[PDB]
């Protein structure tokens, strides 16, 4: 088996330990939900290859900057992450999160995860975000974005409803070996 | 007086000291247990240390002991070592929310106090630490821990691949059913977030 090592980064409250739980127990975190997530080794198989895959969450707020760097070193690939229910976050893929994993993982691979894929097609978020003359991240907004950050590829999911969890860690399996 | 790790240098420093010479079974079981701990201790909690229910789970939790139970597996002198907890380790009836805006529940933070400082309790799964305060989750949970471990507790030192899936985190990791004694839980700052945070001091016993 390929042990690897995957670390998730993006801001505060955009999905990460969610995400990671929902990968693992399959079931959405309502009552007791940490801020960082236990150790957990996935096994994923892609391409004929079984994958060990250890996953770190980080803390996305600005006071535990000084913390996370502790995280990453000798990663094979980032989980950058932002939420489709916050623009504020995709604005922070460029201008915080990838000059920082640039800095500590220079040239590792890098999935742009796009959160709270439910929440796109949500009555209150586009109306909260009205608010701001915002609205919910499209998609070739993800993949506009992850071009020119140079990432492996681009994906969008929602821990909530499960879609498309599974696909992120096969991809950054992939982009891992 | 216990050893306390300032930084990396000295985590470094005191994790050569330590016994490591496991046998390779010892550091399977050892590593397994990194890869993911809650089938082990939530096990052992579930079932209060008895292991008849799960004849894998057994074998598995058999063999760690052994690990950690060598005669070489041994803390050489005093140090203090730290973990983060969230506040459902004080009971269901806490969530995260104890903390909101940097600020603990005082009311909720009191009837913990009542009901735990000065208790002595036996933990039956076992008890990851690290050395390093700012390693592990001691400053990303609502809860931080620091244990002043004796000479002569049995423990495993893991800081490198042969011995955990997630190396760089200065782990302890103490053996099962250890009993501990909370001396003394209360509020500090954090000298840079600002935010409070509930610190537990504890004594291996
Ligand atoms: N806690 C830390 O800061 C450190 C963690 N680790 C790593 O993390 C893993 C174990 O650490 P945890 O995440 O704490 O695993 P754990 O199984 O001890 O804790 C899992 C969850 O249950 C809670 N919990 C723990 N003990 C409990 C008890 N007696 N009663 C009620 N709730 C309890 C914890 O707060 C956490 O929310 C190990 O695999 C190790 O690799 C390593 C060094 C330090
Ligand atoms: N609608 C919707 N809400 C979600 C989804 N995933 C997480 N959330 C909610 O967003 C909030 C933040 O999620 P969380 O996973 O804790 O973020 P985080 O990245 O771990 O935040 P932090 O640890 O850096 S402060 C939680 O209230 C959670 O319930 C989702 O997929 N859809
Ligand atoms: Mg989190």
């Amino acid at each position: 088996a390929i042990r690897k090592k995957l670390v998730i980064v993006g801001d505060g409250a955009c999905g990460k330990t969610c995400l990671l739980i929902v990968n693992s127990k399959d079931q959405f975190p309502e009552v007791y939900v940490p801020t960082v997530f236990e150790n957990y080794v996935a096994d994923i198989e892609v391409d004929g290859k079984q994958v060990e895959l250890a996953l770190w969450d980080t803390a996305g707020q600005e006071d535990y900057d000084r913390l996370r760097p502790l995280s990453y070193p000798d990663t094979d690939v980032i989980l950058m992450c932002f939420s489709i229910d916050s623009p504020d976050s995709l604005e922070n893929i460029p201008e915080k999160w990838t000059p920082e994993v640039k800095h500590f993982c220079p040239n590792v691979p890098i999935i742009l995860v796009g959160n709270k894929k439910d929440l796109r097609n949500d009555e209150h978020t586009r109306r909260e975000l009205a608010k701001m003359k915002q609205e919910p991240v499209k998609p070739e907004e993800g993949r506009d974005m992850a071009n020119r950050i140079g990432a492996f590829g681009y994906m969008e999911c929602s821990a909530k409803t499960k879609d498309g969890v599974r696909e992120v860690f096969e991809m950054a399996t992939r982009a891992a070996l | 007086k216990y050893k306390l790790c300032t930084n990396k240098e000295e985590a470094d420093a005191w994790g050569k000291k330590q016994f490591n010479k496991w046998s390779k079974e010892e550091k399977s079981a050892i590593r397994d247990y990194t890869k993911n701990a809650r089938p082990y201790n939530e096990f052992l909690r579930m079932h209060a240390g008895k292991l008849d229910s799960d004849p894998t789970m057994k074998k598995k939790i058999e063999s760690l002991d052994k690990a950690l139970n060598r005669k070489e597996a041994k803390v050489n002198d005093n140090i203090k070592v730290y973990r983060g907890d969230d506040a459902w380790i004080f009971g269901k009836e806490y969530d995260n929310s104890i903390i909101k805006n940097g600020k603990v529940d005082r009311e909720k933070f009191k009837e913990i106090q009542k009901k735990f400082q000065g208790k002595t309790t036996t933990e039956f799964g076992y008890i990851s630490t690290s050395i390093l305060i700012d390693a592990g989750y001691a400053k990303t949970r609502p809860v931080m821990t620091e244990f002043k471990v004796g000479s002569g507790t049995h423990g495993a030192y893991m800081n490198s691949d042969d011995l955990t899936a997630y190396p760089g985190q200065y782990e302890l990791l103490l053996p099962r059913n250890t009993v501990y004694k909370i001396e003394k839980i209360y509020i500090a700052i954090d000298n840079n977030t600002q935010k409070e945070q509930i610190k537990v001091e504890a004594t291996i016993k």
